[PDB]
RNA sequence: GCCGUUUAGGCCACGGAAGUUUGAGGCAAUAACAGGUCUGUCAUGCCCUUAGAUGUUCUGGGCCGCACGCGCGCUACACUGAUGUAUUCAACGAGUAUAUAGCCUUGGCCGACAGGCCCGGGUAAUCUUGGGAAAUUUCAUCGUGAUGGGGAUAGAUCAUUGCAAUUGUUGGUCUUCAACGAGGAAUGCCUAGUAAGCGCGAGUCAUCAGCUCGCGUUGACUACGUCCCUGCCCUUUGUACACACCG
């Protein structure tokens, strides 16, 4: 159920949707689903290891292990019901906070 | 002659002046700005050009009506400082000591969250995209 | 993607009236384009 | 058996111009047309200033670079051939003649 | 002073301008305006402006307005 | 006629007109638009929309053929952008439009084709009579 | 007319649109610099690499990171003002088949705004656009208060561009209301439609202008000199300098 998932989005979120996802996003979302398939019974499932950064954390996500590149390491996440709605962009720092 | 004439009002916890006009002085309240009293003051039917302080109290109750109650004085939708909450999903005019409460919450949730904003708002650096070579 | 059309290259193009040439190869061909140098 | 032709002149230079303008509007004085012209419109000068250094040091200078193009109107009483026995003289460089019709 | 503040204390809707100071504060030059005495009675504006169309409801003094709000004065006559 | 008043006691005397000449519809946002992108607070004048009535049928009386997003850069503005440079910004078209179609739902002006608005003759006639009364 | 070999010229004056070469630009010598540019050029010598590439292309990241020092600037510190009405005067420019309405966009309708739908014009002194600009003028509100000056920082939320907006593209709405009380030593630009104030266009451009290049609008203070400081030209002079006094 989609549609009222974009309501409740916000507009950046809905607005992203109503250009229609292509095909990368479609290809990400199906290994959740999978990973999910090959836990074992009530345990930590496959980390699931992307390159995107662009893709939104829909209800669906909350469970995966993905693995947000930020251009050089391919640092996991781990997903919470408060994640939804931003992107696994802001998951992965692709810089190091300094120390001078 | 104001012969009552208040010079401090203690609204909503905020010390508003009794000195000041009316749509300025509720503008004392930490979540009123000018465009918000201004409703206020239209709403409650108040004569602009009076003084806070020059008021009569029945007139007051109504105005903490209008302002506890933005919604049911069709007062409009976009006008609200907490559209489409994501805490419960309601259209709220936060005030004065909630808006402090409602912030940390917001910063608290991004913090535990690991969000971009959340550490940059921990480590005290800007949040917002700006450059950082020469400013602060 | 929006190149010198006299040498391919993609920095200080000029794409005002259609002239799509980069700021060193206008000057270069201006006079022969029919740019003069009034004022 | 009369038309409303108008025919537009387009240059760079004023003088090549007005020299075939001249030349048309006399050709066509000779043959006791009607004549409304010539309507001088603006000029239009495109403008391109650009800075002369190829590599971005010293002072900045700039130079701007200017074509005016110069928009002459003939307007003439007429059939198409006897205009077209008219424009068919000798046309300087540079010049542009774009006879039509006006409603 | 703080004649905007000072719009609504007893004094100030009691009798303190109406003839209880004013009535000599244009008379120093006999004609001084009441947008000069903003300072020279230290008492400044609207506190102020209000009153000076007061006293012309009251029938007591004539006046020009204009841009910069100038305000101006004239005793008796 | 309305060209021998000036124009802001003839404004005025035309918005006291159309308070007590009969009625108009007022919308239920009236008491909460700001006009204006770049405005700050609202108008200060409870009666601003007759006000911005009363102004806005003599620019039809004097032109023709002037649609909405027209009369947005007549009454647009400067807007001031903090820290950045101030430019110039266009009003709000909604008001611009019920003012319009208000007039139409009295007589004053009317809808042209070739675009635009332009005075009616009744519209005429009672802009020259009040600029008759104005001193 | 006066000064001057009563030459070349100079100052004053009627006239006159104009009497600094009328104003402002473009162009611009010999000789030089180890000035900058191999990252504009399928301009180029030599060197290096040339497949496990320093080639090309794809994906993602950075170029923007932040204790700090510097340079050009934008906004201000308010009443010779801010806000809200009314009122209304320019110029220079711009508009690639821009897909099937598309670049500039009028007009009509929906919307508080943002923005959207429909009917259309223009390859343009023809349509946008007489470019209905701002400062300014006007009548009110503020009242010497870090105030209604200022608008940084930040929360929520809407929409737009784009394949994608996250370290927020940008534009809206409400809210948050920092420093800043005219700035030490130093230092820059400026002689008339000039400085300064005000806005507009173009370049960049899918989107983004606090920049640059132009344009009009409002429109002064001071001087009409001097060689004191910083330099420049010519002559005379001194020199143990010639990479030349940074000797
Ligand atoms: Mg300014
Ligand atoms: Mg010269
Ligand atoms: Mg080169
Ligand atoms: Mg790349
Ligand atoms: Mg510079
Ligand atoms: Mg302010
Ligand atoms: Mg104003
Ligand atoms: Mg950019
Ligand atoms: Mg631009
Ligand atoms: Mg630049
Ligand atoms: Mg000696
Ligand atoms: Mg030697
Ligand atoms: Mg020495
Ligand atoms: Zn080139």
């Amino acid at each position: 159920s989609t549609d009222d998932l974009v309501q409740m989005f916000p507009a950046r979120a809905r607005r992203r949707f109503k250009r229609g996802l292509k095909r990368k996003p479609m290809a990400l979302v199906k290994k959740l689903r999978k990973a999910k398939k090959d836990a074992p019974a009530g345990e930590k499932p496959e980390p699931v290891r992307t390159h995107l950064r662009n893709m939104i954390i829909v209800p669906e996500m909350i469970g995966s292990l993905i693995g947000v590149y930020n251009g050089k390491t391919f640092n996991q996440v781990e997903i919470k019901p408060e994640m939804i709605g931003h992107y696994l962009a802001e998951f992965s720092i692709s810089y190091k906070p300094v120390k001078h | 002659a104001g012969e009552e004439f208040q010079h401090i009002l203690r609204v909503l916890n905020t010390n508003v002046d009794g000195k000041q006009k009316i749509m300025f002085a509720l503008t004392s309240i930490k979540g009123v700005g000018r465009r918000f009293s201004n409703i206020v003051c239209k709403k409650a039917d108040i004569d602009m050009n009076k003084r806070a302080g020059e008021l009569s109290a029945e007139e007051m109750d109504r105005l903490m009506a209008v302002v506890h109650n933005p919604r049911q004085f069709k007062v409009p939708d976009w006008f609200l400082n907490r559209k489409k909450d994501y805490k419960d999903g309601r259209f709220s005019q936060v005030v004065s000591n909630a808006v402090d409460m409602k912030l940390r919450d917001d910063l608290e949730r991004l913090k535990k969250i690991r969000n971009h904003r959340g550490l940059r708002h921990y480590w005290g650096v800007r949040v917002r995209g700006q450059h950082t070579k020469t400013t602060g | 993607s929006r190149v010198c059309r006299v040498c391919g290259n993609s920095h200080g193009l000029i794409r005002k009236y259609g002239l799509m040439c980069c700021r060193q190869c206008f000057r270069s061909n201006a006079k022969d384009i029919g740019f003069i140098k009034y004022r | 058996v009369q038309h409303r032709i108008r025919i537009t002149l387009s240059s760079k230079s004023v003088k090549n111009l007005e020299k075939v303008c001249s030349d048309l509007v006399k050709g066509a004085k000779e043959k006791q047309l009607k004549v409304k012209g010539p309507v001088r419109m603006p000029t239009k000068v495109l403008n391109i200033t650009t800075r002369k250094s190829p590599c971005g040091e010293g002072t900045n200078t700039w130079d701007r670079f200017e074509m005016r193009v110069h928009k002459r109107v003939i307007d003439l009483v007429s059939s198409p051939d006897v205009v077209k026995q008219i424009t068919s003289i000798t046309i300087e460089p540079g010049v542009e003649v774009e006879v039509t019709i006006s409603d | 002073g703080k004649q905007k503040e000072k719009v609504n204390n007893a004094v100030l809707f009691d009798q303190a301008t109406y003839d209880k100071l004013l009535t000599e504060v244009p008379k120093y030059k006999q004609i001084t305006p009441s947008v000069l005495s903003e300072r020279l009675r230290i008492n400044g504006s609207l506190a102020r402006r209000a009153i000076k169309d007061l006293m012309e409801r009251g029938l007591i003094r004539m006046v020009s307005i204009h841009s910069s709000q100038q305000i101006f004065t004239r005793a008796t006559n | 006629t309305v060209k021998d008043v000036n124009p802001h006691e003839f404004v005025k005397a035309y918005s006291a007109h159309l308070k007590r000449s009969g009625k108009m519809e007022l919308p239920e946002w009236v008491d909460i638009v700001k006009t204006a992108r770049f405005k700050e607070l609202p108008p200060s004048d409870a009666d601003w929309y007759y006000i911005r009535a009363a102004s806005m049928a003599r620019k039809i009386y004097l032109r023709q053929g002037i649609g909405i997003g027209g009369f947005q850069k007549i009454y647009g503005g400067r807007q001031r952008n903090g820290s950045r440079p101030p430019h110039f910004c266009k009003s709000s078209g909604a008001v611009s439009r019920n003012i319009l179609q208000e007039l139409q739902k009295m007589g004053i002006i009317d809808v042209d084709p070739k675009g635009g608005r332009l005075i009616t003759s009744q519209g005429r006639r009672d802009l020259d009579q009040v600029a008759g009364t104005v001193p």
